[PDB]
C-alpha cells in the first residue's frame, strides 16, 4: 500500500463525507461533525484496491484474508475508513491487481511486508519453482463486467489522523484573527476550542512532541505554529459564593464569603463587567477581613468579642445587631 | 462492541448494585463488629 | 511507467535565491525526497520530506511540493552549495517495488572572471631516446572556464591515432587544468619538420610550434 | 451544555452536592460536638505549679508565629496534603502558574476543598481551653459553671 | 553514532565474482534495512536492490536479478553483496545506503564507497622515462624539469624527488587512460636555472603492487 | 446530538459511585467521630 504524509492544510475537510461518490464512510474514533472545525498534527493517507466482499474486513477487530495477510488496522484507529465502488475504470478485463494470500504470521498494525517468498507448506525446501506444494503467495483478481455484487472492484483511501507527533500546520478555517494575552478569552490556540490564559512557558521540548496528555489527559501544552515557542494552558480564574444570611423576616441585608480567592483577585475573578449592578457592591467593599479562607465582602469588620450566631468558615461568625462580620469568640 | 458492551453495563450496574449493597452490609456487619467489639469489651472481658 | 525528470544545470549569483524544481505528473500524491552530493565523497540528505529538513543544514533550505512540481528553494547562496542533487519519489511500479532516482541537477555559484589559456609544449629529451621512445607533452593550465580543443598536425597531416588526452580537473587554487599526450616512436621524430599543437579557447586560438633540434 | 445535559437527570446533583454539604456541615458538627464542647475558654497560662508534668509539647508555643504545638509541629509536618486546597490551583491561575504540580487538572475538577471552619490556630485555641480545663479545672467545667 | 565502513579496493578481470562488504558498529544492525547504490563516474546514482537483514528477504531491481547475490551474517555484522559474471559495463562506486526506521524510507546514511576495475589487462612493474633542460625552448624560454612513469596498471604510484626531500613546485597529473590498459602519469616541477648544476635531482618511483621500483639521479 | 448525550451518559456514574463510596466513608468518619466526640465527653470532659 502506498503512504502520502499531508502537512499543511488550512482548507477545510467538507469534501470528506458530503458526497454520494463517497458511499462507505464509517469513522470510528472521531465524528464527522469534528472533521469542518478540528485541529491535528499529522495525516497519512494508505491507498489500495479491494473486492467488494473484503470491505467489512478493513475494521478493528476484523478478521480475514486482508485483515490477517494484506492491511491491519488498530483497535483505537482515530480516522475514517473510506470504500466506494470502481466498477467502470478497474474492471476493462484486467488482471494486474493482485492481492496476498498466503504468509507465515499475521501483520502488524500499519506495518508494510513486500516479499517474494516462497510458503514452506511442503517437506521440500524448494525455491524459485511455480508448481504443486511450492505454493507462490501473489494471486490475481479475476475482474470481469461479468462480475456479481461483492465480487466488483472497490477502491480505498484510508485516512488516519494523529496526535503529538509533529507542529500542527494541518487545520480548517474560522474567522481571521490575531493573539492577544493577558485577559480572559475563548482561546483557539491550533484550533482547539477553550476558554484560558496562557504564558510563555518554561519548559524544553523535542520537536515531535506538540501536545500534552496530563493525568486527566486534557491538552496542558502547545506549540505555535508560526513562531517555535512552546505555551501552556491553564483556564482562567475560579472562586466561590456562600452566602450570609439571617431569617427572612428579620432583615434583606447578607453578606458573601468567597472561598478562598484574594480580594484583589475578586473582582476579576468574577465576571464583574456583566454581573448584576446588586452584586458588585458586594464584591468591591469598604470593609473586608481577608483570613485563611478567603474574604467576607458586604459586612463591617468588629473587633469586639461576640458568641457565634452563624457558624461561617475560618474562625468567622456573623450576627444582627447590620450584620457585623467578626471574629468569634469562644 | 454494542451488545457485549451493554451487557458489561447491564453486569457493571448489577456488579454495583451487588457490591453496594455489600458495603452497606460491610458497614451493617462493621456496625455489628464494632458492636461485638464493644459487646465482650465490657460484657465478655468488663461488666456493663 | 513513471521516471523523474531534472534539468541539467542552473546558475545563481551569490547572496541571492535559487530555484531547482523536480515535477512531473501525480508527484504530490507522492512524497518526495532531496540528497546533496559533493564531487568525490558521500552523499548527505539536507530535505526529509516535502518541506521538512534534518539536524545540520540550515533555515536556508526548503520546498513545497504540490500539484505537478517540487522546488526546491535556496535562500542566500554561498560558495559550498555547488554540488549535486537529486530527488528521490518512492513508487510501487506497477507491484514491483522500486526507490526512483532523478537526472541530478547542477547548481553552479557565479562571481569569477574569465582568463585566456597559456599554453606550455615540450619536446622529447635524449633520455627518453636512450630507452628508444618519444613523446610530444602539451601542458595548458592557465585558464578558468570550460575544455579547449587541442589539435595536432605535423608536416601537412593532422595527426589524430596516438592522442590520449586527461580529463580536465581542479586544482588547488579551484581553476581548471587540460593535459595532452601523443606517443610516438623515435625515427618518426626526426622524419617530420615541423610540429604543431593548437588551443582553440572561444573562437580565437593560440598555435606555438617545435623545432626538432 | 453539559450543564443542560446534567439539568435533564434533575435532582441527582442537587441531592449529591446537598449529601457532600451534609457531609461537610457533618464535619463542621464533629468538630463542635469533639472541640467545641464548652464556652467557658481558659486561656494559656504561664508555666509554673504544675507538679512537675512537663507538659511544654502540647502547651502551643510562643516562638512559631502561629498557633500550632510542637507535636502538632510534627503531626501537621508529616501528613501530606499534596497541595490539595482553593487557593494553590485555582487562585492565582488565571494564566500558567506553578505547572507540574504534584496533583494536577483540578481546574477541570472543581474539588472546593474547604477550610474547616474552626482553624488549627482556633482548633489549638479550643484544645488549649480544654487543656487549662483539665489542667486546673476537673471535670467540672463541662457542666456549665 | 552510526558510521558505515567498508572494504578495500577491487582490481578483477571480467567474469569473475566481488565480494564488497559494508561493516557497521555502534547500532543494532538487524533491524535496520540496507541498499545497495551504485555509480559509475559520470553517470546518476542507480539502485540496486533492498534487502532486510533479520528475516533475509531480498529484493532486487527488474534488470538484476539472479546476477546479485546480497547475502548478511550477524555472527560478525558484515554484508555482503556478491555480484556474479562481470562485464565491462559494471564498473562503478559502490555506496551502502541504509532506510530510515520511519516509513517512507529515506537514505539516512551512506558509507565512503570502493572502486571496482574490470580489463583483461595484466599487471607489470613500471618504467621510469626522465626528461631534463638541455637546449633552447627546453631550457630559458619558460619550460621545465620532470619524469614521465608508465607501464604499470594499478593506480597507485607514489612520487616524491631528491630523497623524498622535494616539494615545491610539484604537480602529480592523474593518469590517462591509455588503449592497451597501461596508465601513465607525469610528474614536473619548477625550478631555478642557476640550481640546475649545483643541485641534484632523483626521480623515485615506487609502486607496491608489482614491486618494481626503478629509480636514478637526473641531470642535464 | 443522541451520540454525545451516551458518550457523556458513560461519563456520568464516575461521581455517584465516588459520593456513595465516600458517604459510606464518611458514615464511618461519622461513626469513628461520634465516637471521638464520646471520647471527649467521656475521657477528657469525664472518665470513662
Amino acid at each position: 500500500w502506498n503512504r502520502k504524509r499531508i502537512s499543511n492544510c488550512v482548507a477545510d475537510y467538507s469534501v470528506l463525507y458530503n458526497s454520494a461518490s463517497f458511499s462507505t464512510f464509517k469513522c470510528y474514533g472521531v465524528s464527522p461533525t469534528k472533521l469542518n472545525d478540528l485541529c491535528f498534527t499529522n495525516v497519512y493517507a494508505d491507498s489500495f484496491v479491494i473486492r467488494g466482499d473484503e470491505v467489512r474486513q478493513i475494521a478493528p477487530g476484523q478478521t480475514g484474508k486482508i485483515a490477517d495477510y494484506n492491511y491491519k488496522l488498530p483497535d483505537d484507529f482515530t480516522g475514517c475508513v473510506i470504500a466506494w465502488n470502481s466498477n467502470n475504470l478497474d474492471s476493462k478485463g484486467n488482471y494486474n491487481y493482485l492481492y496476498r494470500l498466503f504468509r507465515k504470521s499475521n501483520l502488524k498494525p500499519f506495518e508494510r511486508d513486500i516479499s517474494t517468498e516462497i510458503y514452506q507448506a511442503g517437506s521440500t525446501p524448494c525455491n524459485g519453482v511455480e508448481g504443486f506444494n511450492c505454493y507462490f503467495p501473489l494471486q490475481s483478481y479475476g475482474f470481469q463486467p461479468t462480475n456479481g455484487v461483492g465480487y466488483q472492484p472497490y477502491r480505498v483511501v484510508v485516512l488516519s489522523f494523529e496526535l503529538l507527533h509533529a507542529p500542527a500546520t494541518v487545520c480548517g478555517p474560522k474567522k481571521s484573527t490575531n493573539l492577544v494575552k493577558n485577559k480572559c478569552v475563548n482561546f483557539n490556540f491550533n484550533g482547539l476550542t477553550g476558554t484560558g490564559v496562557l504564558t510563555e512557558s518554561n519548559k524544553k521540548f523535542l520537536p515531535f512532541q506538540q501536545f500534552g496528555r496530563d493525568i486527566a489527559d486534557t491538552t496542558d501544552a502547545v506549540r505555535d505554529p508560526q513562531t517555535l515557542e512552546i505555551l501552556d494552558i491553564t483556564p482562567c480564574s475560579f472562586g466561590g459564593v456562600s452566602v450570609i444570611t439571617p431569617g427572612t423576616n428579620t432583615s434583606n441585608q447578607v453578606a458573601v464569603l468567597y472561598q478562598g480567592v484574594n480580594c484583589t483577585e475578586v473582582p476579576v475573578a468574577i465576571h464583574a463587567d456583566q454581573l448584576t449592578p446588586t452584586w458588585r457592591v458586594y464584591s468591591t467593599g469598604s470593609n473586608v477581613f481577608q483570613t485563611r479562607a478567603g474574604c467576607l465582602i458586604g459586612a463591617e469588620h468588629v473587633n469586639n468579642s461576640y458568641e457565634c450566631d452563624i457558624p461561617i468558615g475560618a474562625g468567622i461568625c456573623a450576627s444582627y445587631q447590620s450584620i457585623i462580620a467578626y471574629t468569634m469568640s469562644l | 462492541e454494542v451488545q457485549i458492551d451493554r451487557l458489561i453495563t447491564g453486569r457493571l450496574q448489577s456488579l454495583q448494585t451487588y457490591v453496594t449493597q455489600q458495603l452497606i452490609r460491610a458497614a451493617e456487619i462493621r456496625a455489628s463488629a464494632n458492636l461485638a467489639a464493644t459487646k465482650m469489651s465490657e460484657c465478655v472481658l468488663g461488666q456493663s | 511507467s513513471y521516471v523523474l525528470t531534472q534539468p541539467p544545470s542552473v546558475a545563481v549569483a551569490p547572496g541571492q535565491t535559487a530555484r531547482i524544481r523536480c515535477g512531473e505528473n501525480d508527484i504530490g500524491s507522492k512524497n518526495v525526497h532531496w540528497y546533496q552530493q559533493k564531487s568525490g565523497q558521500a552523499p548527505v540528505l539536507v530535505v526529509y520530506d516535502d518541506s521538512d529538513r534534518p539536524s545540520g543544514i540550515p533555515e536556508r533550505f526548503s520546498g513545497s511540493n504540490s500539484g505537478n512540481t517540487a522546488t526546491l528553494t535556496i535562500s542566500r547562496v554561498e560558495a559550498g552549495d555547488e554540488a549535486d542533487y537529486y530527488c528521490q519519489v518512492w513508487d510501487s511500479t506497477g507491484d514491483h517495488p522500486d526507490v526512483v532516482f532523478g537526472g541530478g541537477t547542477k547548481l553552479t555559484v557565479l562571481g569569477q572572471p574569465k582568463a585566456a589559456p597559456s599554453v606550455t609544449l615540450f619536446p622529447p629529451s635524449s633520455e627518453e631516446l636512450q630507452a628508444n621512445k618519444a613523446t610530444l607533452v602539451c601542458l595548458i593550465s592557465d585558464f578558468y572556464p570550460g575544455a579547449v580543443t587541442v589539435a595536432w598536425k605535423a608536416d601537412s597531416s593532422p595527426v589524430k591515432a596516438g592522442v590520449e588526452t586527461t580529463t580536465p580537473s581542479k586544482q588547488s587554487n579551484n581553476k581548471y587544468a587540460a593535459s595532452s599526450y601523443l606517443s610516438l616512436t623515435p625515427e618518426q621524430w626526426k622524419s617530420h619538420r615541423s610540429y604543431s599543437c593548437q588551443v582553440t579557447h572561444e573562437g580565437s586560438t593560440v598555435e606555438k610550434t617545435v623545432a626538432p633540434t | 451544555e453539559c450543564s443542560n445535559l446534567l439539568l435533564q437527570y434533575g435532582s441527582f446533583c442537587t441531592q449529591l452536592n446537598r449529601a457532600l454539604t451534609g457531609i461537610a456541615v457533618e464535619q463542621d458538627k464533629n468538630t463542635q460536638e469533639v472541640f467545641a464542647q464548652v464556652k467557658q475558654i481558659y486561656k494559656t497560662p504561664p508555666i509554673k505549679d504544675f507538679g512537675g508534668f512537663n507538659f511544654s509539647q502540647i502547651l502551643p508555643d510562643p516562638s512559631k508565629p502561629s498557633k500550632r504545638s510542637p507535636i502538632e509541629d510534627l503531626l501537621f509536618n508529616k501528613v501530606t496534603l499534596a497541595d490539595a486546597g482553593f487557593i494553590k490551583q485555582y487562585g492565582d491561575c488565571l494564566g500558567d502558574i506553578a505547572a507540574r504540580d504534584l496533583i494536577c487538572a483540578q481546574k477541570f475538577n472543581g474539588l472546593t476543598v474547604l477550610p474547616p471552619l474552626l482553624t488549627d490556630e482556633m482548633i489549638a485555641q479550643y484544645t488549649s481551653a480544654l487543656l487549662a480545663g483539665t489542667i486546673c479545672s476537673g471535670w467540672t467545667f463541662g457542666a456549665g459553671p | 553514532q552510526v558510521q558505515l565502513v567498508q572494504s578495500g579496493a577491487e582490481v578483477k578481470k571480467p567474469g569473475a565474482s566481488v565480494k564488497v562488504s559494508c561493516k557497521a558498529s555502534g547500532y543494532t544492525f538487524s533491524s535496520y534495512d540496507i541498499n545497495w547504490v551504485r555509480q559509475a563516474p559520470g553517470q546518476g546514482l542507480e539502485w540496486m536492490g533492498w534487502m532486510s537483514p533479520n528475516s533475509g528477504n531480498t529484493g532486487y531491481a527488474q534488470k538484476f536479478q539472479g546476477r546479485v547475490t546480497m547475502t548478511r551474517s550477524t555472527s560478525m555484522s558484515t554484508a555482503y553483496m556478491e555480484l556474479s559474471s562481470l562485464r565491462s559495463e559494471d564498473t562503478a562506486v559502490y555506496f551502502c545506503a541504509r532506510m530510515s526506521s520511519s516509513l517512507t524510507n529515506y537514505l539516512d546514511y551512506w558509507g565512503q564507497g570502493t572502486l571496482v576495475t574490470v580489463s583483461s589487462a595484466s599487471t607489470k612493474g613500471p618504467s621510469v622515462f626522465p626528461l631534463a633542460p638541455s637546449s633552447k625552448s627546453t631550457s630559458g624560454g619558460t619550460a621545465a624539469l620532470g619524469c614521465l612513469v608508465k607501464d604499470y596498471f594499478p593506480e597507485p604510484v607514489t612520487v616524491s624527488w631528491n630523497s623524498g626531500a622535494l616539494t615545491s613546485g610539484v604537480h602529480t597529473f592523474p593518469a590517462v587512460l591509455q588503449s592497451s590498459g597501461l596508465y601513465s602519469l607525469s610528474s614536473v616541477v619548477t625550478v631555478p636555472s642557476s640550481s640546475l648544476g649545483t643541485q641534484t635531482y632523483i626521480c623515485n618511483v615506487n609502486h607496491k603492487p608489482s614491486n618494481t621500483k626503478v629509480d636514478k639521479k637526473v641531470e642535464p
